[PDB]
């Protein structure tokens, strides 16, 4: 039979109150990912694949090896529009970046004229790794959550190897 | 890729296993003649059995403000809608500290990282 | 009953004050086919001379099926106890991540038997177990288990001893049993049932067993998964499967990574 595919998309995608599946640049490392782009509503979201050594599906009358559970997570534009510029250092891209409330985010790491400056983008990501150290308290992620919270922004970002001086040193 | 909301509002209800074990090729199978009648229910959920192998079962919500679709495909759209589904795990149930059950907490930390 | 069945005989009053001896025999231990039967027969030490007269040492299933009911008629002083195993309980016993074969399956169910019948309060002072070769380690392990009661362990046992040579019949009377009804079944459901004698050296039933793979599941229930010649067919005749056995961090730890697939 065809490939099935298992997902796990966002609640709301499924009303009308249009979604694209555009290959983009990986922010961290990587010549490219899976991004799926809400057109009407106008968002972005990042896909993961959960692959197990030995699992296949069961889907209704049928058998899907591989047993890949494949998620759509709201992704922030914010990392995947910093390549654009971080080359400078003081495909599928134009779409990616041109959405209402664009220009708001921009004035975060970067600024008609457009500027990149390295230190709100510092600021920006500190604020990120406690942001998120919140989560991991909610979560519960088996202080020492320090150097945690910062590396799960790294596999977002190729400039953490430049904040490996923002590990422990916060800039 | 792109597919509209059309088939994801009127995707059927599907029936998903995640079986401890790997079926190398994709095909039709029938599940309902060998699988379904195998399993029973228990005070530490199902039991089941699959090449004369003991399987522990398990229902799994799909994380909450979350849905689940099984998708065909350019263009791909959606042919059935779950919003749970049965982890198998060979003799003995997967423990809650497994792959699959940490997987399914990565939405609830993902909204926090990409939150603006 | 779940994996394993127990059938048994309401214990005749006799059995509870006089001293017993207790035989135990199984059937289906060899075939890819049907379940695998033990039976226990008991008897007071005083009514030994009434079984001597109904054992063997053969007995055609027309014979054995007459003496099952001859001391199914005398249940005034002889009791019995079957305990039917599954092929997949069988399969599943054996084919788990611990490993567990059939001896040992074999014996925890003799185990069970001799165990269900002191906890009805037979008067147990003798236990008699057929064999297959070398009784010695089997008679260790049976006799540590049971040190209230003289557990004998002989491989004629079934020609030695009268109680073991009536375990014997209900053990392959029962086998025969469970095998006609799930050829009455087949039958009804219009399915094939002409497998042969059960066991994996007849040509008859390799090729029943050949002729009934789905690719994706193998065998049908009654087919003991476990057997060497089972596992053979399903490596020709089935989908190959592979079990569990045959920060850059976190995700990882989740088994999470992106998709360049799409």
């Amino acid at each position: 039979a065809a490939r099935q595919l298992v997902f796990l998309l966002p609640e709301h995608l499924k009303d009308a109150s249009s979604l694209l599946f555009v290959k983009l640049a990986n922010p961290h490392s990587g010549e490219g990912a899976t991004y799926l782009i809400d057109m009407c509503l106008q968002q972005l979201f990042e896909i993961k694949v959960f692959k197990e050594k030995h699992h296949s599906w069961f889907i209704n009358q049928s058998v899907q090896s591989g047993g890949l559970l494949h998620f759509a997570t709201p992704m922030d534009p914010l990392f995947l529009l910093l390549h654009y510029l971080l080359k400078a250092g003081k495909p599928d891209c134009t779409l990616l970046l041109r959405f209402p409330e664009l220009e708001k985010s921009l004035r975060h790491v970067t600024e008609k004229y457009y500027k990149y400056s390295s230190e709100k983008t510092l600021k920006w990501l500190e604020k990120k790794v406690n942001q998120t150290v919140v989560a991991l308290k909610a979560n519960n992620v088996n202080e020492d959550y320090v150097r945690y919270a910062h590396g799960l922004i790294s596999d977002y970002i190729p400039k953490e190897l430049s904040d490996d001086l923002s590990k422990f040193l916060k800039l | 890729i792109h597919l509209r909301p059309g088939s994801l509002r009127g995707a059927a209800p599907a029936k998903l296993h995640l079986l401890p074990c790997d079926v190398l090729v994709s095909r039709p199978a029938p599940v309902d003649r060998f699988f379904t009648p195998a399993v029973r229910h228990d005070a530490d959920g199902l039991q089941a059995s699959f090449r004369g192998r003991g399987l522990r079962g398990e229902e799994v919500a799909v994380p909450p403000g979350f849905a689940g679709f099984v998708m065909v495909t350019r263009l791909i759209g959606a042919t059935g809608s779950f919003s749970h589904f049965t982890l198998w795990g060979l003799e003995t149930v997967p423990g809650p500290d497994a792959k699959v059950h940490r997987a399914l907490g990565w939405p609830s930390l993902a909204a926090a990282i990409h939150a603006q | 009953n779940t994996g394993r069945c127990r059938l048994s005989s309401p214990v005749p009053a006799v059995c509870l004050k006089e001293p017993c001896v207790l035989g135990v025999d199984e059937a289906g231990r060899g075939p890819v086919l049907g379940p695998m039967v033990y039976a226990i027969c008991y008897c007071p030490l005083s009514r030994l001379a009434d079984l001597e007269a109904l054992k063997v040492a053969t007995l055609t299933e027309n014979e054995r099926e007459r003496l099952f009911a001859k001391m199914e008629e005398d249940g005034d002083f002889v009791g019995w106890a079957l305990d039917v195993l599954s092929p997949n309980l069988i399969s599943t016993s054996m084919l788990g991540r611990v490993k567990y074969n059939l001896n040992s399956l074999s014996h925890d169910t003799a185990a069970g038997l001799i165990q269900y019948a002191l906890d009805q309060n037979v008067n147990v002072t003798q236990v008699f177990v057929d064999t297959v070769g070398m009784p010695e380690t089997y008679q260790a392990r049976l006799q540590q288990h049971f040190p209230g009661i003289e557990v004998t362990v002989k491989a004629k046992a079934d020609s030695l001893f009268p109680v073991v040579s009536a375990a014997s019949i209900f053990a392959k009377v029962a086998r025969d049993k469970a095998v006609k009804n799930w050829q009455f079944v087949e039958n009804l459901q219009d399915l094939d049932s002409d497998y042969g004698s059960g066991y994996p050296n007849d040509p008859k039933t390799k090729a029943w067993l050949r002729k009934h793979v789905d690719p994706v599941f193998g065998f049908p229930q009654f087919v003991r998964f476990s057997w060497s010649t089972a596992q053979a067919i399903l490596e020709k005749e089935a989908e190959d499967v592979i079990w569990e056995d045959s920060p850059h961090r976190y995700f990882q730890e989740r088994g999470l990574e992106a998709a360049s697939s799409l």
